[PDB]
């Protein structure tokens, strides 16, 4: 391989995929992982009659297209609309050839074994990829937040972990799953929002009420104060304009909303909160890393950009885990791009290159090399 | 193999605090000039006197 070629890192996330170079500060694409379908024929007569669309392309076009998400709670559940997404970011979003370029991958905590061959298979025989490597989600969160060993909540849009890092080691027995993210607590709001008066029922204003929420929402230090206050006064009530023009108020929905993380019985869910999830596996864990795995908590996901959600989560960890042990929540500003920031360091790492999975070894072992080459 | 990358990235944090050492340089330099050049002048003002 020539040291001039740039690996690439595509971020599969159940909400966005991101995409870019190895090396590169930031993603150079960041769209939806949808793939949209025309619902009647004859509809898109002169506008380059395609059989599906992806990504902002599809998303422009949800009055007239069904869409899709092939990747479910974090799990990729429609490989064809996966390939189609993947041809995407590297045709047109990229705009490079996958045959020239090694592929780093990301993949969610515990992720089926079958799922990985697939992965493999249709990198090395679809795209023919010189190489790839998959990589959890969570140890690329810690490897961009700048440590080894520590517990990583990802909170993406599909699905929450808490994975307790060691030296690099997601440990398997202490990984916990929570279906609870950014997806659920769309439709938390729209529901808190129809209890108040605006009713949300179209996939278009399941849109509105999402950008609402990633504008207005946060994640209050005291629910029971700031509901108090909110009963009390509407310093905490934000207007909101609508596409239409139409402007309305967003009361207490700005933090009851984000509680579910903490508090999930709001949503129906006989599931620990986001803080009791990250205390829990901590504790799975063994009592000599258990102090480095406190002072090394970090933030990543999407779902984890509510503003004050870090000081909730150190308060937390603080009155469940003992009084000797130090808390330390770390949430960078782009915690969002993590895991992107996280692949891109680790395929930009001359040591790492030992690591690809050349297609030389999948042509001789198979789909199977992956599990004897990615951990 | 997690190991080896886990060494492997410990680099990394090796770097950052190559970089850092560009910020002690800087405030090393910044202090360095403050001081030094203000007695040279003070010493050199109370010789002339």
């Amino acid at each position: 391989m020539d040291d001039d070629i740039a690996a690439l890192v595509v971020d599969n996330g159940s909400g966005m995929c991101k995409a870019g170079f190895a090396g590169d500060d930031a993603p150079r694409a960041v769209f939806p992982s949808i793939v949209g379908r025309p619902r009647h024929q004859g509809v898109m007569v002169g506008m380059g009659q395609k059989d599906s669309y992806v990504g902002d392309e599809a998303q422009s076009k949800r009055g007239i297209l069904t869409l899709k998400y092939p990747i479910e709670h974090g799990i990729v559940t429609n490989w064809d609309d996966m390939e189609k997404i993947w041809h995407h970011t590297f045709y047109n979003e990229l705009r490079v050839a996958p045959e020239e370029h090694p592929v780093l991958l990301t993949e969610a905590p515990l992720n089926p074994k079958a799922n990985r061959e697939k992965m493999t298979q249709i990198m090395f025989e679809t795209f023919n990829t010189p190489a790839m490597y998959v990589a959890i989600q969570a140890v690329l969160s810690l490897y961009a937040s700048g440590r080894t060993t520590g517990i990583v909540m990802d909170s993406g849009d599909g699905v929450t972990h808490t994975v307790p890092i060691y030296e690099g080691y997601a440990l398997p027995h202490a990984i916990l799953r929570l279906d609870l993210a950014g997806r659920d607590l769309t439709d938390y709001l729209m529901k808190i929002l129809t209890e108040r008066g605006y009713s949300f029922t179209t996939t278009a204003e399941r849109e509105i009420v999402r950008d609402i929420k990633e504008k207005l929402c946060y994640v209050a230090l005291d629910f029971e104060q700031e509901m108090a206050t909110a009963a009390s006064s509407s310093s905490l009530e934000k207007s909101y304009e609508l596409p239409d023009g139409q402007v309305i108020t967003i009361g207490n929905e700005r933090f009851r909303c984000p509680e579910a993380l903490f508090q999930p019985s709001f949503l129906g869910m006989e599931s620990c909160g986001i803080h009791e999830t990250t205390f829990n596996s901590i504790m799975k864990c063994d009592v000599d890393i258990r102090k480095d795995l406190y002072a090394n908590t970090v933030l990543s996901g999407g779902t984890t950009m509510y503003p004050g959600i870090a000081d909730r989560m150190q308060k937390e960890i603080t009155a469940l885990a003992p009084s000797t042990m130090k808390i330390k929540i770390i949430a960078p500003p782009e915690r969002k791009y993590s895991v992107w920031i996280g692949g891109s360091i680790l395929a930009s790492l001359s040591t790492f290159q030992q690591m690809w999975i050349s297609k030389q070894e999948y042509d001789e072992s198979g789909p199977s090399i992956v599990h004897r080459k990615c951990f | 193999i997690a190991s080896t990358m886990a060494k492997d990235v410990r680099q990394f944090w090796s770097n950052v605090e190559k970089v850092v050492q560009f910020k002690q340089q800087s405030r090393l330099e910044e202090k360095r000039k403050k001081a030094l050049d203000l007695h040279l002048d003070f010493i050199v003002g109370q010789t002339e006197k």
